[PDB]
């Protein structure tokens, strides 16, 4: 999940779109 | 902001600024 992506690795934007509505 | 280590407070600000309008989900234990 989020973390995993976004914390634990570089997060990017294309990752965190995925968690917008 | 976006192309970085994002955790807590920091990873919830950058979904706030980047989802805008639409929100957005934030769920940390999967």
């Amino acid at each position: 999940g989020i973390v995993e992506q976004c914390c634990t690795s570089i997060c990017s934007l294309y990752q965190l779109e995925n968690y917008c509505n | 902001f976006v192309n970085q280590h994002l955790c807590g407070s920091h990873l919830v600000e950058a979904l706030y600024l980047v989802c805008g309008e639409r929100g957005f989900f934030y769920t940390p234990k999967t």
